[PDB]
């Protein structure tokens, strides 16, 4: 609560680390489809 | 004037192309391969 209260983090959508790395296609194919599988969504309610 | 990096010199034999590139403290920005998007990836055919 006290944390939350301060609102340090607040969450925008399209990660840029899955736009790029996504649209240039000029590096080895499993840099995609590992951090394509590792990133999850975010809800600022389990950053704080 | 626009092309001045030449593109083979003759042989395919010992040839590597050219590795000039520019330092900015850590970060380095190579001039004739970098996987960053914007460089479009030529799809030439034989077809011609």
């Amino acid at each position: 609560d006290y944390f939350s209260q301060a609102n340090v983090f607040t969450v925008k959508s399209e990660n840029a680390i899955v736009k790029m790395l996504n649209s240039n296609q000029n590096m080895e194919p499993t840099i995609i489809n590992w951090f394509l599988f590792r990133i999850c969504a975010i809800d600022k309610t389990v950053i704080d | 004037m626009q092309n001045f990096i030449p593109n083979t010199d003759g042989q395919f034999h010992s040839f590597r192309a050219c590795s000039y590139a520019v330092k900015d403290g850590g970060n380095i920005y190579r001039v004739v391969q970098n996987g960053d998007e914007l460089n479009e990836s030529l799809l030439i055919d034989t077809a011609i």
